[PDB]
């Protein structure tokens, strides 16, 4: 089956729509209009945030379809299939949630890493850099995979700093060194 | 644009905040959508006509529980909230009326004269706003009263097997409440209230027919939830049946609640519970049923003096299935219960009618709410019968008995012959003491088993007659002085065998 | 009216039908799916939402090509009752299965009742006897009382209610209903027989008997309502 295997529960939807649309090989389209759609679900947030709850019919499901597509005609047409499948499922909680999910699984196809360095501070932008560099210079990066990454504050993380991508992590922390002189300490 | 403009015509177009829409609704348990305003317990108003209180709440769907038929509801409908957790009107004007669990009088004399409206849940009295128990309830039974004696406040529980007419144990008791109701006592007189669960309106009626019969509904009030009512009315009626209670507690008038059935109250609140989805304890009642039934029983107090001294006394009724007490209900209620007062019904064919199964029958916390006349006879009651336990085994082994056996079997028979009543005869206490003095000091193991029965009649009406005078005093004083114990042993010696 | 649905499922005899149409009967509707054989009546019991009925069918259900289109009888069920019900057996629907005829009806009566109040009550204590010697000495009966068998059924169980109905109804004037759930047919045809030979049933003339008999044949949801039918008349 088409690369990249997510697991997810109502991202079973996604993951067929990705397969679906990958073997029409209309991906890079099913891509653009997935976030032209989910901009006109951002940018329709009164009863299209406040109207992603259930409480629509099947008609009037059917109906908020037909206004969502009137707004843009911008749709991979499988994708216009799956709004249809979406409404008929009545899935529309996890709705932006599978957009999310074929964005991901999207992403992964074309291969773009993401990443984060949670830290106990805003790092540098001279930091992001370096590490960036860093991380393309590791053999972590083989290309075919690019990278975001994200220095985000957590006053969480008590002492040093932690990297993260790939599910790989390196992670400096104060507490693990403060435990093993608690416990010897005490004992 | 255009398209949030046709959006919003297909959209709800209220926030249900303190209203929602049905969305779906089988089986009388309805679960809406919506309701973001919305108490815990409220009563909501359907629009179907119904009125439901709400015991589950959900993100999704809150799930009131109907006190109607759902044949006149239907999914979508709106339901707009009382705004109100449940409420009963409590009064003195209850008195004398029955009335149902929602608190609308069924006796068809029409509006009730219950000044006040109180709520179902009300918290318990604590430590602090209360007395200890030392008030005589007679029930004028005398195995009761001497084995088992009830006090003001306390909670005794009558367990035995169902339909024994377990209800005729507690009418008994209803029966001797006459004497203080005729009596001036009114702090010291308890109002009965009688509350009856999932049973048939035919069968209440009979009782409140026997009642009328008695003469005594000046002081009932019968709570009522029929087996054909509702399951949430039948839940919560225990409840307000104990705030009804609770305002002539709060008066400081006395009063007494009996509780039957409160197995089936768990029945109801295992029908409720499997039917909001909650997971099921043993036996399929839900794991908090004793949560419900703790709350309620301990809310029968004997309050300090000054919170007044208010007490109402409460007797649940538990049917035993089987007579089988390792039942989840069952052995729940006895940790809760301050009493228990086990039936036995091979005992009610052997003719002790009521027939308490008087090992298994305690007072947990035991005697001080007995009169101190029975106190003193009944001393060795318990004694004599322990003993006959024993010696009733070895004589059932049939062989030829030791002498000493011998003296506890011919004073045991009699014993057991002095705990046979009839039922719908109470006894005055002033009466039941002699009977019992006689008996102890074992002047009736002169006399023949089979004229015992005649012995005890005839005696109270030598009393009656002769030592009348005797019975005043022991109405007047409760105890019995040397003077007192001479002439009644004088008296039972004149009238040994006649 | 026509108020159309489909079946969606025919999980057992506990169809589940989608009202397309968003009037939804309500809850003790009775709704017809008409079938080669005969129809199906079925009785709302659950708005499972979206205009997704669960209705339970009291008729055996088979042959149910998913999705059948539904029609809207309405309300409880109204069985038809009479002194022209008198003589008749009478199916869970009504039918005379007797077979002496269409019922005359003069009152169609909706199979759901409310019991009557508790001041609606008149509390009887008239002696009834059956001339059964334990009966009588252990248990005496009493008229317009509501009696109660308990054990193994037709463990001469039928007989004994049979010997009851020998006694007690030769020497009752009124009416006298017999509703018999998970009949035996054998029994009931032997019933039925006797019954019209002590002219208790006479198939010329009055009858001071009704019957209804449910065999144990049919399927559990019309064994369900045949009391609540029985009840009715």
């Amino acid at each position: 089956p088409p690369p990249v295997r997510l697991f997810g529960v109502e991202g079973t939807y996604a993951t067929a729509l990705y397969q679906a649309a990958a073997k029409n090989s209309s991906i890079d389209a099913a891509f653009q209009s997935l976030q032209k759609v989910e901009s006109t679900v951002k940018k329709n947030p009164k009863l299209g945030h406040l109207l992603l709850n259930p409480a629509l019919s099947l008609k009037d499901r059917n109906s908020v379809i037909d206004a969502i597509v009137e707004t843009h005609k911008n749709l991979d047409g499988y994708v216009v299939n799956l709004l249809k499948v979406l409404s008929e499922n009545n899935r529309l909680g996890c709705f932006e949630k599978i957009a999310s999910d074929f964005g991901v699984l999207n992403d992964a196809h074309n291969g773009l890493l993401k990443g984060t360095v949670t830290s106990a501070e805003p790092l540098d932008p001279k930091s992001f850099k370096r590490i960036e560099k860093a991380l393309s210079a590791s053999k972590l990066v083989g290309q075919g995979k690019s990278l975001k990454l994200e220095n985000v504050v957590k006053p969480e993380i008590k002492g040093g700093l932690i990297v993260e991508l790939g599910d790989k992590t390196v992670d400096l922390s104060i507490s693990t060194k403060i435990q093993k002189l608690n416990k010897v300490l005490e004992d | 644009s255009i398209l949030e403009e046709r959006i919003k015509g297909v959209s709800d177009e209220a926030n249900l905040n303190e209203t929602g829409r049905v969305l779906a609704v089988g089986d009388g348990i309805a679960r809406v959508f919506g309701l973001n305003n919305i108490q815990a317990e409220e009563l909501v108003e359907f629009s179907s006509g119904v009125k439901g209180m709400a015991l589950n709440l959900e993100p999704g769907q809150v799930g009131i529980v109907l006190f109607g038929s759902d044949r006149l509801v239907k999914e979508g409908e709106l339901v707009k909230r009382t705004g109100n957790i449940v409420d009963v009107p409590v009064g003195p004007g209850l008195l004398g009326r029955v009335v149902d669990a929602l608190g609308n009088p069924i006796d068809g004399k029409g509006p009730i004269d219950a000044a006040g409206r109180s709520r179902a849940q009300v918290k318990a009295p604590g430590i602090l706003p209360r007395r200890s128990v030392h008030e005589p309830v007679q029930t004028g039974l005398k195995a009761v009263d001497a084995l088992v004696p009830i006090g003001r406040g306390q909670r005794e529980l009558i367990i035995g097997d169902r339909q024994t007419g377990k209800t005729a144990v507690a009418l008994d008791t209803i029966l001797n409440q006459k004497r203080w109701n005729n009596g001036s006592d009114e702090s010291k007189k308890l109002y009965c209230v009688y509350v009856a669960v999932g049973q048939k309106r035919s069968t209440v009626a009979q009782l409140v027919q026997t009642l009328e019969q008695h003469d005594a509904m000046k002081y009932s009030i019968i709570v009522a939830a029929t087996a054909s009512e509702a399951a949430p009315l039948q839940y919560l009626a225990p409840f307000t049946a104990a705030s009804i209670g609770e305002w002539f507690r709060d008066n400081g008038k006395h009063a007494l609640i009996v509780y039957d059935d409160l197995s089936k109250q768990a029945v109801a609140y295992r029908q409720l519970s499997l039917l909001l989805r909650r997971p099921p304890g043993r036996e399929a009642y839900p794991g908090d049923v004793f949560y419900l039934h703790s709350r309620l029983l301990e809310r029968a107090a004997k309050l300090s003096e000054k919170e007044g001294s208010g007490s109402l006394t409460a007797l649940p009724v538990i049917e035993t299935q089987g007579g089988d007490v390792s039942a989840y209900i069952p052995t729940n209620v006895i940790s809760i219960t301050d009493g228990q007062i086990f039936l036995e019904a091979e005992l009610f064919y052997k003719g002790i009618r009521p027939a308490i199964n008087v090992g298994l029958s305690v007072s947990r916390v035991g005697s001080a709410a007995q009169v101190k006349a029975l106190k003193q006879v009944a001393g060795s009651l318990k004694l004599f019968l322990a003993q006959y336990r024993e010696v009733a085994a070895f004589a059932q082994f049939g062989s030829d008995l030791d002498a000493s056996t011998k003296q506890t079997l011919v004073r045991g028979e009699r014993l057991t012959q002095l705990l046979k009543q009839n039922q719908y005869s109470p006894l005055a206490t002033e009466e039941q003491v002699p009977l019992i003095y006689a008996g102890v000091n074992g002047h009736l193991d002169g006399i023949e088993l089979s004229r015992i029965g005649e012995f005890e009649s005839s005696f109270l009406s030598y009393l009656k007659s002769n030592h009348n005078e005797l019975l005043t005093e022991i109405r007047e004083k409760g105890e019995l002085s040397k003077e007192l114990l001479a002439s009644l042993k004088s008296a039972t010696e004149s009238f040994v065998a006649t | 009216t026509p108020i159309t649905g489909k079946v969606t499922a025919v999980i057992g005899a506990i169809v589940d039908v989608h009202f397309e149409q968003s009037e939804l009967p309500a809850i003790l509707n009775a709704l017809e799916i008409k079938t080669p054989q005969g129809k199906l009546v079925l009785e709302v019991a659950q708005h499972l939402g979206e205009n997704t009925v669960r209705t339970i069918a009291m008729d055996g259900t088979e042959g149910l090509v998913r999705g059948e289109k539904v029609l809207d009888t309405g309300g409880p069920i109204s069985v038809p009752v009479g002194r022209e019900t008198l003589g008749r057996i009478i199916n869970v629907i009504g039918e005379p299965i007797d077979e002496r005829g269409p019922i005359k009806s003069k009152l169609r009566k909706p199979i759901h009742a409310d019991p009557p109040s508790f001041a609606e009550q008149s509390t009887s204590a008239e002696i009834l006897e059956t001339g059964i010697k334990v009966v009588d000495l252990l248990a005496p009966y009493a008229r317009g009382g509501k009696i109660g068998l308990f054990g193994g059924a037709g463990v001469g169980k039928t007989v004994f209610i049979q010997e009851l109905i020998n006694n007690i109804a030769k020497a009752h004037g009124g009416f006298s209903v017999f509703t018999g759930v998970g009949e035996r047919t054998r029994e009931g045809n032997d019933l039925y027989r006797e019954m019209k030979e002590t002219g208790v049933i006479n198939l010329e003339g009055e009858s001071k008997v009704a019957l209804v008999f449910g065999q144990m044949n049919e399927p559990p949801g019309a064994r369900a309502r045949v009391a609540l039918t029985g009840l009715t008349i």
